[PDB]
């Protein structure tokens, strides 16, 4: 009602001359302006959340799907290897595909390796025993190998390295040949 | 990262204890149900912003008793037999925050209890958020980024490093060969972050304009009550001891509009500062993930230089990360 | 009737779902009604200001003085009858329950048809030169023929008015004077010749004169309400002071429901009422001593239900009682039997939120169902079918084997793929 | 006019007496802060 | 970037320079000082 004496504008015309209906019909039309104008206002308010969500998803389309993306729990938990789209009503779906390790293995590790005097590093890996000897591998992946000449760089003397060990670097061309 | 949850009793607000105030609101139509469902949106909007940066890794991981870092020392970060780090209780200290009972009060507070504007709990405590930031902490000094993806893995902590100098473009040996200046730095700068924090100037003036922006919308809303909006009173009584029911609704309905258009107010100022928090809580979600779990290459993203690492701290209503 | 029957009627539904639910009130309504009013038992005089022998002129109003009397109207009943009666500011039904402050009767005989111009923003010769009235009048005009009492078979000359002034009066002003009004230019000097006029004239009532030409007594009540310490009242009875309970006051007509307990606040000698923030009364005048009214419901309630497809069973929570305090807190022994057994049970919990009646403890942490706050969750369980209310867990726990020379190497992988739906 | 007889406040002030010119006053005072509170809550959702 | 940063007048956007209207909106009630303080809070986040 709005403070009018009804809500229905025929029962207000029918029964007051207009005059008298002028105040009621003016209540009336305050009342309905201001439930439009909230509707239109909680609209404006949910759209710029809704833009948001899209602008969201469109730097996914382009990260995610067109590109492979080094961004931590961007395009999903794991290490990411490629998406793909899918449309849904309003809106859209991405399957990421991801890569996880698992079965661990205990090792024992080392800095680096002390030769002749010079500190060994590898290029790419880590040192790792299985007790008894001393290999490289890589680091998300197992593949033990032999330590050559060609897996580790030589940088600097032993002693500033605090956790250095003694080991043999394998030097393939001079004992091949 | 969240604010404050309210809730409004709008009878209690516009009408009071006064049975004919209440019939002439069930007369005009009721909007209040739009308005409880508004507020209700935002309160668990704020539990869910809450959840996502804290909550990402459940599993939780138990500091180290060994504690040998190879020189580098967290005992200022780490939490200390609420449970929480002394960096913690320090910015828990600087932020100056705003059961009551029947009993207790018969105050700012209890005039917005009388008039039916309560403020609702927190579903996780503090000393849950401390759980999940030391448990974030110990994960990462334990595992550095394994943890992330999804298994921890056990690694020396100058290996670690080693594997962060490579990240930015610095080869193994210039760690190996100044472990301990390294070392000394750190702490260094650990304890000049200590000192600044221990001083009397404030640098969350942002978690403290919060707290200051829910209390005067608050205050503001029991204020608007004095307005006479046209009556010939603001007081309800006044307006019925002196005249006849006819004569009242005209007064009554005029008190009526102008208290639901005051309310209404502060609803669209809620959704409103409720969305840019929630843009700040997404915003703290993904440096979250991409400067705790991983090392970042965005320049100027995780601090101003090279990344090498983070760590949190949480603060009242919000979170803190050493870069 | 219901904690389930509030959250019913507060969503508009037959049927609700599985949550916590803020509720409204409902459950408490006022009976009682207490009076206070002060010792006046001087019915105040209408023989002396109605039956009065000799009326004013209007140009001189008497301007008489009220206080100290109850203001008893209906004794009029019998012996007088008004042709005009109106009021300004307050309602003819409610006079019989106020008490009126600084009240004044004014006094005067006119002519029939000049009545209608005793009434605020007119114009004519008595609005404009003999008496006028404020545009923010509270109070009554009362006027009745007198054909009998001032009307002589000769001519009755003794009742004057004002005819020519320089200037409009104001409000509750007088003017008594006679000098000569000047009609134009050419000074008079009291010559009252030719363009110079005495100010005032006479009516002329006469017993067969028309009834717009025969006499009428006026009398205008001015007071004030609800303002300052009154003294004229209203035939009514003071009650028994029943305290510590909703009900409805009525102190000094001022009416409303609340609860009454003794304050220490000082008022100055021509304070009784005190207003707080929100400018509603807070501090009223009783004995002379000042009490404070407090309202009728304080603090939230909320309901817990696993939906009613599944069970009619729910709990409750009060966010602002510690236990043992829910009773008074809610006013129980007013409400229905159904909903007082919420307020003390065997099944009692406080939580840091509030206080929860209806749900059983256990010592355990599952994972958050529904959620209470405060780290408090709810679920409904067997144990049969009850709900319980337990403390979230955050997850998993385990440790990291560290130790400066010791390094884990995965062996196998596993490729997964998950779905992220955005609007 | 918002419902008031004109929109001018100098008609409504000259033609009529105080107490008749508060309810006209009252419906263009509540029309105008309605128009200025619509402005800055525009405002608000532009600025974000 | 930025928008233009504005502020309003309340009293000279509703009564003008009517004493009369100016007394009635003090009565009213005036929330214009929450109007001023969020276009000024506007103002300092478009030059931040
Ligand atoms: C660690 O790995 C090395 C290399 O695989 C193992 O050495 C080999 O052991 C097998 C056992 O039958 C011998 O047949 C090979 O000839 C060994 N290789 C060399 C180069 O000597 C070693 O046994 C492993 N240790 C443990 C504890 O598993
Ligand atoms: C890590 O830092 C803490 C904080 O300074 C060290 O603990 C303090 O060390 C000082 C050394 O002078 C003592 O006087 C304090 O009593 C220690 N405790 C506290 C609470 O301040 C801790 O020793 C450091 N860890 C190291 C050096 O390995
Ligand atoms: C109060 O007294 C003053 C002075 O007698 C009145 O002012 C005079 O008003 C007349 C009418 O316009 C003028 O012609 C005179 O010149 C005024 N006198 C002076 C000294 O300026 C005034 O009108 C009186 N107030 C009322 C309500 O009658
Ligand atoms: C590594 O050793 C620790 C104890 O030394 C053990 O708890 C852990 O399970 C081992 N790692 C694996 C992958 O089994
Ligand atoms: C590892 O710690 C032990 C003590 O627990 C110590 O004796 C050993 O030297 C350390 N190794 C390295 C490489 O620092
Ligand atoms: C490596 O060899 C040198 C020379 O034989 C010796 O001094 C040093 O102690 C060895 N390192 C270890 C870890 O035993
Ligand atoms: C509630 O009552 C208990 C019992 O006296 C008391 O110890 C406690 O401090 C009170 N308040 C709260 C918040 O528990
Ligand atoms: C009014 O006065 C007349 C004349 O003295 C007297 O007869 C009459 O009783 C009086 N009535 C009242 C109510 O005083
Ligand atoms: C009512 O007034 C008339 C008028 O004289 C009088 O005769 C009568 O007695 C009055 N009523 C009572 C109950 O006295
Ligand atoms: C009024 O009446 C009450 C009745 O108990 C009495 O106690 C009081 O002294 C009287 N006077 C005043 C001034 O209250
Ligand atoms: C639950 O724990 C509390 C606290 O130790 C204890 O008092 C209570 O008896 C326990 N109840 C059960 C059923 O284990
Ligand atoms: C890796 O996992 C797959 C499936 O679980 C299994 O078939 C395969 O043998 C595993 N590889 C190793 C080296 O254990």
């Amino acid at each position: 009602n709005f403070g009018a004496i009804s809500s229905v504008l025929n029962d207000i015309l029918s029964r007051l001359d207009p005059p008298e209906a002028e105040v009621q019909i003016d209540r009336l039309i305050t009342g309905r302006l201001q439930s439009l104008q909230t509707y239109v206002t909680q609209q404006l308010i949910r759209a710029a959340e809704i833009r948001a969500s899209a602008n969201l998803a469109a730097t996914k389309m382009s990260e995610c799907v067109l590109g492979q993306s080094k961004r931590v729990d961007f395009c999903g938990k794991g290490y990411h290897l490629m998406s793909f789209p899918q449309s849904a009503p309003h809106g859209v779906v991405f399957l990421h595909v991801t890569y996880v390790p698992s079965q661990e293995k205990n090792f024992t590790t080392t800095p680096a390796i002390c030769h002749e005097g010079k500190a060994h590093f590898p290029r790419e890996g880590v040192f790792v025993s299985n007790g008894t000897h001393w290999f490289v591998t890589q680091r998300n992946f197992y593949e033990p190998q032999i330590i050559t000449t060609d897996n580790t760089f030589v940088s600097g003397s032993c002693d500033v390295v605090i956790g250095i060990v003694n080991n043999t670097v394998y030097d393939p061309l001079q004992p091949e040949l | 990262v969240s604010m404050t949850k309210t809730s409004v009793d709008c009878t209690m607000y516009i009408c009071g204890d006064s049975i004919e105030c209440s019939n002439l609101l069930l007369q005009y139509g009721s909007f209040c149900t739009q308005l409880n469902r508004a507020l209700t949106g935002i309160a668990v909007e704020q539990d869910k912003n809450t959840q996502e940066v804290f909550a990402q890794v459940k599993q939780i991981y138990k500091t180290p008793p060994i504690k040998d870092f190879g020189g580098f020392n967290f005992s200022q970060i780490l939490p200390d037999p609420s449970k929480r780090s002394f960096i913690e209780d320090l910015l828990f200290n600087k932020v100056t925050l705003a059961i009551k009972q029947y009993g207790d009060c018969l105050d700012l507070i209890c005039a917005q209890k009388f008039n039916g504007l309560t403020v609702l709990p927190p579903l996780l405590t503090d000393e849950m958020i401390a759980q999940y930031t030391s448990a974030l902490l110990a994960g990462t000094i334990t595992s550095g980024w394994t943890f992330g993806a999804g298994a921890a893995l056990q690694i020396p902590f100058a290996m670690q490093m080693a594997y962060r100098f490579n990240g930015i473009g610095v080869t193994q040996n210039v760690l190996y060969e100044n472990q301990k200046l390294i070392a000394n730095q750190f702490n260094s700068a650990i304890g000049k972050i200590q000192d600044s924090l221990s001083s009397t100037a404030s640098a969350l003036g942002k978690l403290q304009d919060v707290v200051n922006q829910n209390a005067q919308a608050l205050n503001t809303l029991v204020k608007q009550l004095s307005s006479n909006f046209g009556a010939i009173s603001s007081v309800l009584n006044d307006i019925l001891s002196r005249l006849d029911p006819p004569e009242a609704e005209v007064q009554i309905d005029r008190l009526i509009t102008g208290r639901l258009q005051s309310l209404q107010t502060y609803v669209t100022q809620q959704l409103i500062r409720a969305a840019e928090i929630r843009a700040s809580a997404n915003l703290a979600a993904t440096k979250m993930s991409e400067c705790v779990l991983g090392q970042s290459k965005r320049v100027d993203f995780c601090g101003k230089g090279y990344h090498l690492m983070s760590f949190p701290q949480s603060a009242p209503h919000g979170v803190v990360f050493l870069h | 009737l219901d904690p389930l029957s509030e959250a019913k009627c507060t969503l508009k539904s037959l049927t609700v779902e599985k949550g916590i639910y803020q509720t409204s009130n409902f459950r408490v309504q006022p009976t009682e009604s207490i009076v206070r009013f002060p010792n006046i038992t001087n019915l105040c005089p209408f023989g002396e200001v109605f039956n009065a022998t000799t009326f004013a002129s209007v140009y001189a109003w008497n301007r008489k003085r009220i206080s100290n009397c109850v203001a008893d109207y209906s004794v009029l009943y019998n012996s007088t009858s008004f042709s005009t009666f109106k009021c300004y500011g307050v309602s003819p039904t409610k006079l019989n329950d106020l008490c009126f402050t600084n009240v004044y009767a004014d006094s005067f005989v006119v002519r029939g048809d000049e009545v209608r111009q005793i009434a605020p923003g007119q114009t004519g010769r008595i609005a404009d030169y003999n008496y006028k009235l404020p545009d923010d009048f509270t109070g009554c005009v009362i006027a009745w023929n007198s054909n009998n009492l001032d009307s002589k078979v000769g001519g009755n000359y003794n009742y004057l008015y004002r005819l020519f002034r320089k200037s409009n009066l104001k409000p509750f002003e007088r003017d008594i004077s006679t000098e000569i009004y000047q009609a134009g230019s050419t000074p008079c000097n009291g010559v009252e010749g030719f363009n110079c006029y005495f100010p005032l004239q006479s009516y002329g009532f006469h017993p067969t004169n028309g009834v717009g030409y025969q006499p009428y007594r006026v009398v205008v009540l001015s007071f004030e309400l609800l303002k300052a310490p009154a003294t004229v009242c209203g035939p009514k009875q003071s009650t028994n002071l029943v305290k510590n309970k909703c009900v409805n006051f009525n102190f000094n007509g001022l009416t409303g429901t609340g609860v009454l307990t003794e304050s220490s606040k000082k008022f100055l000698p021509f304070q009784q009422f005190g207003r707080d923030i929100a400018d509603t009364t807070d501090a009223v005048r009783d004995t002379l001593e000042i009490l404070d009214i407090t309202p009728c419901s304080f603090g939230g309630v909320s309901v817990i239900t696993p939906g009613t497809n599944t069970s009619n069973q729910v709990a409750v929570l009060y966010q602002d009682v510690n236990c043992t305090e829910v009773p008074v807190a809610i006013h129980a022994d007013q409400l229905t039997p159904t909903w007082r057994v919420y307020s003390t049970g065997s099944n009692v919990f406080q939580t840091r939120a509030g206080c929860l009646i209806g749900a059983e403890h256990v010592n355990n942490t599952y994972e958050c169902d529904i959620p209470i706050g405060a780290g408090i969750c709810a679920s409904y369980q067997t144990n049969s079918q009850a709900i319980i209310a337990y403390t979230m867990s955050l997850g998993a726990e385990n440790s990291v084997a560290y130790a400066n020379n010791s390094i884990a190497i995965p062996t196998n992988f596993t490729i997964s793929v998950t779905t992220e739906i955005l609007p």
